[PDB]
């Protein structure tokens, strides 16, 4: 189905430029997809909604009276 | 289709939404269903029309068998083998009919569960209650008879149940 | 697989190529019939190291009982040819 | 000085770790000689029978026949009623039966008591 | 041409047979093919009856 | 495999075998080639420290502590060649090896195909038929009383003679028949 | 029971994989660990998320096994990672495909393994579960990253260690097409499936910053 | 987490129990006690048959999201505003739950300190 | 039913007045025709039965067994053709006569409207089998084996006869219909206990029950091929059929008395399946597999529930077919190797691929692979036992695991591996053996399409 | 059609220890008084295309440059199109 | 039979047996397809101890984790219609005791 490639016996194997450009193209498209998604939907990794601090809340809206009423 | 009875196998009106396309992008589902219709349903429909006209060319009927009632095992003499045989066969036929009734109710329950989707726990309470009543009745009638079941054993089980019920009711009334 | 069928020319060439890379053996004095212990003055440990090198180069390991009695490069070539069913 | 290796039934001692092979003696050497002699005689007989162009059947092996006969048909004539055999047979042939009888009887008595008291919830249990 | 013959004799004939069997025999018996009811959302219109399902309670929209 | 085993292993054979096993397991431990070369030459140096040793007793005291040290650090997952008795393809093609006698059961329609091959097969069968009759007598005369003391077979010593018991050695199915 | 079984399974299988020399055995223990993670997901009452993880794992694990088989066939039936060395440039397509597969397996953001595995860890972080099960799940994630590193390092980075007769070849259309289809799959199918299916669970909208990212730091 | 460490190494009764929350009356904080409102009625919230666990106070936004996803099907990236609104509503529900948790924590603190003060007053 | 009985009798003059070289063809053709005729009995009613006359009646429990009995004879003739080649014409005709008499006795046994006639034919089936085993047997132990196969059976069957006539002195009839209709409970008494034991242990011996199974490995190993097929296929089902027929009179004492036999059968299957794991003989292994399956059938019959009876009937039919096929395959190996040892002949898949496929299918059916009728029977019995008690599932699962283990052990030991080098007389399989395996296996995979025909009267 | 064209072997004078980590090995044995007799045989593993190695991070970032270039081109196009 | 010499020219290479030699009574138990007694790199007792310790420690730690669970600082989730009474179980003719959710 492919082309004839001969053994080498202790030297680097014969490489066709087709597989080289294909591998480079697929790696490039993987990295481009990663960067594109990180740019367009960044809330998937670093989040979107802030986490409130439980101690930062005041006693007014937490339903606490100053230890004397009830 | 008149092939079956709509009262025995009830089905809701099957309300369905209408398409409300919010975009100008044509969907693939509509085109796929159109091409499927054209290449599949039309040849199938034509073949069915040919087959149906061939069947209508030669029309003949078949009938459902009716069985008269016979005296049951309660009105059967102790050693009269003939009436015992008649009552036994009648009881087996009634047993088969009850089995098919339970089958119909179970099919109703299964169809209700599948149809209702995610709200099946609430929308199938009526079918669940119907199956509970039918299963309770069937279990009272035929359970624990054994492999060598007969009308006499069913009668004995019923008689024991009525003895227990009568004793319990008498105790409750006089308490 | 796709492996080419090796000949005894290839086997002999590879055996001599491996033996020449052995700096303990002078490449000019070595021949296909050159004995290891007497003609080359090699110890038993050198012979077993040579056998291991042939194993690593050809990808199959010779059993020790057969390995200790391989004294010439031609013997190794013949043993490998018989093992791998080489015609010509 | 290294941690030692402990052989077991399912992990036997390696040949290289057996001191018995290092207690070399002339009678040991003669024993190995005669062992390989009988092995070579058997191998020679088998090879003579195996390479024969006139033999067109199966080389009958006396060892296989002896193994099968000893496993199957030589048991009872050599059997002797001994305390070991008696207790082993009684245990391995009676104990499991009574154990399973006790387990199943207990379970079924519990189930029947629960049924008689009526607290079992056997609803939908139509097929039995 | 080979792919056309493949699609004709390996896809079209089996789908014809299956469609005939399902549409004229399997669906003849009750409850053989049961569909999950389609989802109904506010604002949808039903083909058979034609009425309009009312909208929601006008929740306060913010952010 | 090819060579018949001796009655025992001499001390030299044991040392050679242990040296090869140690080198193989050290190569298994040292993946990279330069590290393996360094440590293998260190092993050779540590191995030849007692090469010129004289008496058998403490030389056998050695090669016994060595076995224990090897078994302590033997890399419980060593590298195995693919076709070795522990390799991932040890007996992969044993299901493709068909004996030659099966060809005798072929239908004549099947033997109509490949006629030259079956002519050569008939020649081989005739050669075996005569050679066996010669070989049995050669083995009978050559063998010592009480049978062979080893499973080593003599070669052919005459002109037309063939090695005794040769049919099932030269007619091996193949290494990779299919 | 399901949660504990999945946790112990994934932990033990990843720990066994961490030091294997056969490539096929490494990938087998990897898929066993992934099945353990799936069972953990089942144990925390998240079935559809487990099904989604099944779907993504199919793609990237199948492509990983095909790459391993391509390497095995290239080097004349060799499987021990001690005997394949420098293959980053010897076989470029297998190298890049295996790199992408190992990245997706480890939940690299915006790949097919991200959309499932990060949700798995996020759900296991905020459920009323065993502390031990969560700890072993985190350790299993770390060990998954570590054995992916082991495969890549021992098979592609160093100097060659195969026999001298080089038979390395990749130019066969069947292998290239079969690998590339699953490459495109393991790249884009995660996003496509995640964005096409209807919402079947309540999202974990709000998280602590350290708890939201913990999978990333662990990996 | 810190609450886990506080509960499992400090005083167990000082921290709330998630299996018994709430342990205090809901009017104990203030008497107003405004009530939560559900937008979706039973009929429409059953006809859409969302899920039994998706049937919470944020169901209207989920219904809107499902409506768009059915409507603009081929362009699966068509609508993000309803997804964002549903996520915001879920975030609000989660912060209400966290408010409940912290409220019970500080209420238990106040109850414990009040009981300790009463015991000290009785002792003196 | 005389339309099946008369042709089977007419098979005898046809066999005896045939040519010296045309006996096998005539017997096979007419046996196949008789099987085709007997196929008409499969039309059953949901009501009582098919009462042909005062002497013979048919039921949906008798019909599958009768069909299998008729179907087995052509297979037995095909199997027996080979090893009787060097036999004189008179002795070949005598062998065919013995097979025909055995089929006739089984055919009359399975209808048997009255219990005494059933007993008479049930014990008449003993003579042709004994003659077949002890006359045309290869090894020297056949005689010994024959004695076992005789006395065991009689030791169980002699008390039963007594009990039988005793029943006629108390009820006045042994007709099955009247026995069913006029049934009365058995009170707990020592007299009734011994009556139960006498009525039951006759059929427990031939099933066989664990602890009473010793005759079976001997009789199966030392019998010729046709004897082995007829013993494993039909003659083991006589006990099950008799138990199903006679348990209608033993109630409610069956619930009390089933425990000693339920324990022996539930633990017995484990023991026999374990014995199958370590067996150097193929025939003995197949025999012990038969023992395990029949122990499961005993459990099903003793449970006495509708699902139990359905599972027992389906398992009986499926086991008969599968055991006959396994014995035929082992005999095809033996006719080549003349050894009857598993480990000697190995790697036969590389030499005989189609026979290896037949071995694979037979082992898969024996392994109870769904949706075969073997698994239908096993699953029904397992569900019935689970309803009986929830702990039984442990034993059933263990038995399933060991069954799969030893079935695949059988397959791997003989078919896979490397061939034995010194065996060169392994000729290609004849058309006869391949046709035998096909005719064994196709009915199983066809009956899996219509399971209601082998599920018994309680369907 | 197979790989049958009589492939030739290189010359064994080509393999030199020079320029390989085997120099370090040789120096470390020479400090103890030892030599490696098979060091040259393995020189082919460091001679040809195997002379260059890629780091783990470098291997991970196989196609980062082209991807980043395409990403910034796409971002610029998106900005110039949306802000119209 | 797994620990026999694999390089010896056995008559039965798969079985690793020679014609005429006595056969072990338990041969069919050691056939390279079943239990093998080959020596291991680690002593049997050591592997038994390590496996038992690992399993016991894992079970004990799982029990401890069950005793000491992990959760988030949140309250129980709130459901609108009496904790979704009608659609979970049904029973509409009982009018269950109502519960209302505290808005905070
Ligand atoms: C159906 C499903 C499967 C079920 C079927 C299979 C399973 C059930 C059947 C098989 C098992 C049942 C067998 C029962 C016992 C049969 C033994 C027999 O026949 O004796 C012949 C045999 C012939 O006697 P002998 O030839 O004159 O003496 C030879 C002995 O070496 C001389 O030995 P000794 O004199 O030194 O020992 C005698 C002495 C010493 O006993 C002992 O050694 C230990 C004590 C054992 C029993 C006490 C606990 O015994 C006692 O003191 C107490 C005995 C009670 O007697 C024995 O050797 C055995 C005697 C002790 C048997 C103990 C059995 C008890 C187990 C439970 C019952
Ligand atoms: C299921 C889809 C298929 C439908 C298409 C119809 C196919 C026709 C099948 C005819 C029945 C098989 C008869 C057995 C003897 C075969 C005769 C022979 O000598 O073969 C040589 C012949 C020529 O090749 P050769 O070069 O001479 O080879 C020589 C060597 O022997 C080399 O031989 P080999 O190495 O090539 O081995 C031959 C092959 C074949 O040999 C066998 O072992 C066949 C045995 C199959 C099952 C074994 C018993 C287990 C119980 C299952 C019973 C189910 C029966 C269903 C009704 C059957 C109606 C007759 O062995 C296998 O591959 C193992 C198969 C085991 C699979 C286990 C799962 C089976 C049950 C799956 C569910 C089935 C119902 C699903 C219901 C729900 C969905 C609709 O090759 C074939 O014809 C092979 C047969 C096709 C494979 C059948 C495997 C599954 C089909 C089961 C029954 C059909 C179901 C129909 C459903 C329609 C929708
Ligand atoms: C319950 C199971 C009881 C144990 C089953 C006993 C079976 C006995 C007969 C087995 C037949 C012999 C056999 O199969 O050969 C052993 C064969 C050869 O060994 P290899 O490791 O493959 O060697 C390869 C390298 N040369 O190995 C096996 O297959 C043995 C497998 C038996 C498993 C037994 C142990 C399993 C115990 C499971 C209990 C845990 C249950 C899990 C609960 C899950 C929680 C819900
Ligand atoms: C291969 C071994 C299998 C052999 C098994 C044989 C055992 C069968 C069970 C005992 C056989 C005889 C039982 C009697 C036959 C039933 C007839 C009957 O029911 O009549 C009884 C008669 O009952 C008896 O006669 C029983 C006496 C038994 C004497 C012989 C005992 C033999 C051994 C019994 C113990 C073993 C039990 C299990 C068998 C184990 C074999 C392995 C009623 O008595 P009536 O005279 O009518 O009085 C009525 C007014 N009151
Ligand atoms: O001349 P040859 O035929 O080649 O014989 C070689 C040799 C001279 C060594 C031999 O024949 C001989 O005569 N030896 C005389 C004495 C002797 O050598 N005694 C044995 C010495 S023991 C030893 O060398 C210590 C080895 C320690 C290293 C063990 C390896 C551990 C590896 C662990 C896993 C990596």
């Amino acid at each position: 189905g492919g082309v004839h490639i001969e053994p080498r016996y202790r030297q680097f194997p014969q490489l066709t430029r087709s597989q080289l450009i294909q591998a480079e193209f697929f790696s490039a498209t993987m990295w481009f997809w990663i960067l594109w998604r990180f740019w367009h939907d960044s809330d998937a990794v670093l989040g979107h909604f802030p986490y409130p601090d439980p101690s930062q809340w005041t006693d007014e809206e937490l339903g606490i009276l100053p230890d004397d009423e009830d | 289709p008149d092939s079956w009875d709509k009262d025995v196998y009830p089905e809701p009106p099957r309300r369905t939404p209408a398409p409300a396309p919010q975009t100008s992008l044509p969907n693939p589902v509509t085109y796929l269903t159109k091409i499927f219709d054209l290449l599949v349903d039309r040849p199938v429909t034509l073949a069915r029309e040919f087959i149906e006209q061939q069947h209508a060319k030669n029309r003949y009927y078949y009938y459902h068998r009716e069985f008269r009632r016979v005296p049951d095992i309660t009105e059967c003499e102790e050693k009269d083998i003939l009436c015992m045989f008649e009552a036994e066969m009648q009881w087996r036929r009634d047993y088969k009919v009850d089995q098919e009734i339970v089958n119909i109710i179970q099919e109703r329950l299964k169809a209700c569960q599948q149809r209702e989707g995610e709200s099946y726990r609430q929308n199938c309470a009526k079918e669940l209650e119907q199956f509970t009543q039918v299963s309770k009745a069937f279990q009272d009638r035929y359970s624990d008879l054994g492999a060598h079941y007969s009308a006499r054993k069913c009668l004995a089980k019923q008689k024991q149940r009525m003895l227990a019920e009568r004793k319990a009711a008498k105790e409750a009334a006089a308490a | 697989s796709d492996a080419p069928p090796l000949t005894l020319e290839a086997i002999k060439d590879r055996v001599l190529y491996v033996l020449k890379l052995y700096d303990k053996i002078d490449p000019e004095k070595l021949s296909v019939n050159s004995h290891f212990m007497k003609d080359l003055g090699l110890d038993s440990l050198d012979q077993v190291e040579i056998i291991m090198a042939m194993e690593d180069e050809f990808g199959f390991e010779i059993p020790d009982i057969d390995a200790e009695k391989l004294m010439c490069p031609q013997e190794i070539v013949d043993y490998i040819a018989d093992k791998k069913d080489v015609y010509e | 000085s290294f941690p030692k290796y402990k052989p077991s039934r399912l992990a036997t001692l390696p040949a290289t770790l057996d001191p018995a092979e290092y207690d070399i003696s002339p009678e040991t050497r003669k024993a190995q000689a005669e062992r390989l002699a009988i092995r070579s005689r058997l191998k020679r007989e088998y090879l003579l029978q195996y390479n024969d162009p006139n033999r067109l059947g199966v080389i009958e092996d006396p060892a296989l026949i002896r193994w099968t006969y000893a496993r199957s048909a030589n048991i009872y004539p050599n059997f002797r009623p001994t305390p070991k055999t008696s207790l082993l047979g009684a245990l391995f042939g009676i104990g499991p039966l009574f154990f399973w009888y006790y387990v199943f009887k207990t379970d079924r008595d519990k189930k029947e008591k629960l049924i008689q008291e009526g607290k079992l919830d056997q609803t939908f249990n139509i097929s039995y | 041409y080979r792919h056309s013959i493949f699609a004709v004799t390996h896809v079209l004939i089996p789908v014809w047979i299956i469609h005939y069997y399902l549409k004229y025999h399997v669906t003849a018996k009750p409850y053989t093919v049961v569909e999950r009811k389609p989802r109904i959302f506010p604002g949808d219109t039903i083909l058979e009856t034609g009425e309009v399902i009312p909208l929601m309670k006008e929740f306060p929209d913010q952010h | 495999a090819f060579s018949a085993p001796a009655a025992y292993l001499t001390h030299q054979q044991k040392v050679l075998r242990l040296y090869k096993r140690a080198l193989r397991h050290l190569e298994s431990w040292c993946v990279h080639r330069d590290k393996y070369r360094y440590f293998a030459c260190l092993m050779r140096a540590r191995f030849d420290e007692h090469k010129n040793e004289k008496d058998m007793v403490k030389a056998t005291q050695l090669l016994r502590q060595a076995e224990e040290e090897f078994w302590y650090g033997q890399h419980p997952q060593p590298y195995i060649f693919p076709e070795s008795p522990g390799g991932t393809s040890y007996e992969r093609y044993e299901c493709y090896k068909v004996p030659e006698w099966c060809l005798d059961d072929w239908h004549p329609s099947e033997k109509a195909m490949y006629p030259d091959y079956f002519a050569k097969r008939e020649q081989w069968k005739r050669l075996r038929r005569e050679s066996w009759e010669r070989e049995v007598k050669q083995l009978q005369e050559e063998t010592p009383p009480g049978g062979p003391r080893t499973e080593a077979l003599p070669p052919a010593r005459k002109e037309g003679d063939l090695p005794p018991l040769w049919w099932h050695i030269v007619t091996r199915p193949r290494e990779r028949p299919m | 029971m399901t949660l504990c079984l999945g946790a112990i399974t994934t932990l033990f299988t990843a720990l066994c994989a961490i030091t294997q020399n056969d490539i096929k055995k490494i990938v087998a223990f990897s898929t066993s660990s992934q099945l353990g993670l799936m069972m953990v997901t089942i144990g925390i009452n998240q079935p559809h998320l487990a099904f989604l993880h099944i779907c993504m794992h199919a793609f990237f694990k199948a492509m990983l096994f095909m790459c391993s088989g391509s390497i095995i066939h290239s080097l004349n039936d060799e499987q021990d990672i001690r005997k394949m060395g420098g293959l980053y440039k010897a076989m470029p397509f297998t190298t890049t495909a295996l790199i992408i597969g190992s990245l997706a397996l480890t939940g690299m953001p915006y790949l097919t393994g991200f959309y499932s595995k990060d949700l798995i860890i996020e759900a296991v972080n905020m459920s009323y579960t065993n502390a031990w099960a969560l700890l072993m799940t985190l350790i299993a994630t770390s060990l998954t990253a570590a054995y992916s590193t082991r495969i890549i390092f021992f098979a592609f980075l160093g100097k060659p260690r195969f026999p001298p007769l080089v038979l390395i070849n990749e130019n066969n259309p069947l292998l290239i097409n079969s690998i590339k289809r699953l490459l495109i799959g393991s790249i884009f199918a995660g996003f496509i499936i995640s964005n096409n299916i209807p919402p079947m669970t309540v999202p974990n909208t709000t998280m602590p910053l350290y708890m939201k990212m913990t999978a990333l730091i662990v990996t | 987490g810190a609450h886990l460490a506080r509960r499992y190494l400090g005083d167990a009764s000082k921290e709330p129990d998630p299996l018994r929350m709430p342990t205090f009356p809901p009017d104990y904080g203030f008497p107003e006690r405004k009530e939560r409102e559900m937008v979706a009625t039973q009929q429409e919230m059953n006809d859409a048959q969302l899920m039994l666990q998706q049937r919470d106070y944020c169901a209207h936004y989920l219904i809107q999201l499902l409506k768009c996803k059915r409507d603009s099907f081929p362009n699966f990236l068509a609508c993000k505003h309803e997804q964002h609104d549903w996520d915001y509503c879920e975030h609000l529900d989660y912060v209400k739950r966290m408010k409940e948790f912290e409220r019970e924590r500080r209420l238990l603190q106040r109850k414990k300190r009040r009981e300790q003060r009463e015991a000290e007053m009785a002792r003196g | 039913m005389l339309k099946i009985i008369i042709p089977t009798t007419m098979l005898l003059p046809m066999t005896w007045m045939s040519k010296h070289n045309m006996i096998w063809i005539n017997a096979t053709v007419h046996s196949l025709l008789i099987s085709l005729i007997s196929l008409s009995l499969l039309n059953q009613l949901g009501e009582n039965s098919l009462n042909f006359s005062l002497t013979f009646f048919s039921d949906s429990l008798s019909a599958p067994l009768l069909v299998l009995t008729t179907w087995l004879l052509p297979l037995m003739l095909m199997a027996s053709q080979s090893h009787l080649s060097k036999e004189t014409t008179t002795r070949k005709k005598l062998y065919i006569t013995m097979l025909i008499l055995l089929q006739l006795f089984l055919i009359m046994t399975f209808t048997a409207t009255e219990l005494i006639l059933f007993y008479i034919l049930f014990e008449a089936t003993l003579v042709p089998t004994l003659i077949i085993i002890t006359r045309w047997g290869n090894q020297t132990e056949r005689l010994n084996a024959g004695l076992y196969f005789l006395f065991y059976t009689l030791a169980g069957s002699l008390p039963l006869l007594v009990a039988l006539v005793y029943i006629q002195n108390t009820t006045g009839s042994l007709n099955f219909l009247i026995i069913h209709y006029w049934s009365h409970p058995l009170s707990n008494s020592w007299s009734n206990i011994f009556m139960w034991l006498a009525c039951i242990m006759a059929f427990m011996v031939k099933m066989p029950l664990y602890g009473l199974h010793l005759w079976l490995p001997k009789a199966h190993v030392e019998a010729p091929i046709a004897g082995s097929m007829v013993l494993a296929a039909v003659l083991l089902k006589l006990g099950g059929y008799g138990m199903m027929r006679i348990t209608t009179i033993l109630n409610p004492l069956t619930n009390y008395m089933a425990y000693p036999f339920l324990m022996l059968s539930m633990w017995g299957m484990i023991m026999t399946s374990s014995i199958c794991l370590r067996q150097t003989d193929l025939k003995s292994l197949i025999a012990y597999s038969s023992v395990s399956h029949m122990a499961l059938v005993i459990v099903a019959i003793m449970i006495q529930t509708p699902w139990s009876f359905m599972g027992a009937t389906a398992l009986m039919i499926a086991h008969g077919l599968t055991s006959s096929m396994l014995f035929c395959l082992a005999n095809t190996n033996y006719e080549r190797v003349h050894s009857r040892t598993m480990i000697l002949a190995r790697g036969l898949q590389t030499l005989l691929p189609l026979m290896a496929t037949w071995w694979l299918v037979a082992s898969l059916t024996n392994l109870a692979l769904p949706p075969s009728i073997n698994l239908i029977g096993e699953l029904f019995i397992i569900t019935a036992s689970f309803s009986w008690s929830n702990i039984t599932i442990i034993l059933m699962g263990m038995n399933m695991m060991i069954t799969a283990l030893y079935s695949l052990y059988m397959l791997i030991t003989t078919q896979r591996g490397k061939y034995t080098h010194h065996i060169n007389n392994i000729k290609p399989s004849f058309t006869r053996e391949n046709a035998l395996m096909a005719l064994h296996i196709l009915p199983l995979l066809l009956l899996t399409l219509n399971p209601k025909m082998i599920l018994g009267p309680l369907y | 059609e197979h790989g049958h064209s009589k492939m030739e072997l290189p010359d064994y004078k080509q393999w030199k220890i020079e320029g390989t980590p085997l120099e370090t090995v040789q120096e470390k044995l020479a400090a103890r008084g030892l030599r490696d007799p098979w060091g040259r045989n393995e020189a082919w593993r460091y001679s040809g295309g195997f002379a260059n190695n890629v780091s783990f991070v470098g291997a991970l970032l196989k196609g980062f440059k082209w991807g980043f270039a395409a990403f910034v081109v796409a971002v610029g196009a998106e900005y110039y199109l949306e802000s119209q | 039979q797994q620990e026999r010499d694999p390089w010896y020219d056995w008559d039965h290479p798969d079985l690793r047996l020679n014609w005429g030699e006595p056969i072990h009574w338990d041969l069919d138990m050691y056939i390279r397809n079943r239990v093998d007694t080959s020596p291991t790199p680690v002593s049997w007792n050591t592997m038994c101890k390590h496996l038992f310790g690992f399993v016991a420690f894992m079970l004990f730690m799982f029990w401890v984790g069950e005793i000491y669970p992990s959760y988030q600082p949140v309250g129980p989730k709130q459901y609108p219609y009496n904790d979704l009474y009608l659609e979970r179980g049904g029973d509409p003719t009982k009018e269950p005791e109502p519960v209302v959710h505290y808005e905070i």
